């Protein structure tokens, strides 16, 4: 998961 | 979506409500997506790596409420799930971050047009409006950085593009930043999209059309100052889409 990860699941 | 204000998905008619089924029968909301033509729904394909299984995908359009149903909602199962080859993450970004769900009712129907579906267009091949054109983006993502719940009414914001000189400047994104990307924001940083808007709209008036401009992608912390929005640059990816809305 990127650090700037927008999805739910991370 | 942080700050702006609850909707309809009336307001948002392309929307797309993308759930997914778990080995317990559980099911639960995975990322927006936008419906551009009766077949086809456009999104990240982040939300789908993970699990990339057609099969385990639900599709809601005219879906208004996150957990429970709206009257005019439709419901469909995915007849293929297409991810982009060259997706990648990177330790800030997402790269290639587009996705395409062909949909398909158990009765075998496309989407019917209603007061609560609409399609949506596609801009011209690599045709943007100019920074500091105003767009809209909508989603059932958080409306607090912090929180951990979210919501369940849908919700919808308006933002600001910002140039690719501003937004590769170090103090906001500096080299994570492509051409194949589109930086928005808020100028006072007061509203953004955020965790869970991912996959969803940023969408654009651009000639006399409301015009799918870009995919909800990444970015640091929502509405934190000199952190913008980063989308999927849609007009980039026209003749990926068009080699598989052709079949
Ligand atoms: N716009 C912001 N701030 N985002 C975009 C979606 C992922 C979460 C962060």
């Amino acid at each position: 998961c990127p650090a700037y990860s927008a999805y739910i699941g991370c | 979506i942080i700050g702006g204000e609850f909707t309809t998905i009336e307001n948002q008619p392309w929307f797309a409500a993308i759930y997914r089924r778990h080995r317990g029968g559980s099911v639960t909301y995975v990322c927006g997506g936008s419906l551009i033509s009766p077949c086809w729904v456009i999104s990240a394909t982040h939300c789908f790596i993970d699990y990339p299984k057609k099969e385990d995908y639900i599709v809601y359009l005219g879906r208004s409420r996150l957990n429970s149903n709206t009257q005019g909602e439709m419901k469909f199962e995915v007849e293929n799930l297409i991810l982009h080859k060259d997706y990648s993450a990177d330790t800030l970004a997402y790269h290639n971050d587009i996705a395409l769900l062909k949909i398909r009712s158990k009765e075998g129907r496309c989407a019917q047009p209603s007061r609560t579906i609409q399609t949506i267009a596609l801009p011209s091949m690599y045709n943007d409006p100019q920074f500091g054109t105003s767009c809209e983006i909508t989603g059932f993502g958080k409306e607090q950085s912090t929180d951990y719940l979210y919501p369940e009414q849908l919700k919808m914001t308006v933002v600001k593009l910002i140039s690719h000189r501003e937004c590769q400047q170090p103090h906001y994104y500096g080299s994570e930043v492509t051409t194949k990307m589109l930086c928005a924001a808020d100028p006072q940083w007061k509203t953004d999209s955020c965790q869970g808007d991912s996959g969803g709209p940023l969408v654009c008036s651009l000639q006399g059309r409301m015009t799918l401009t870009g995919i909800v992608s990444w970015g640091r912390g929502c509405a934190l100052k000199d952190k913008p929005g980063v989308y999927t640059r849609v007009s980039h990816f026209l003749p990926w889409i068009r080699s598989h809305t052709k079949e």
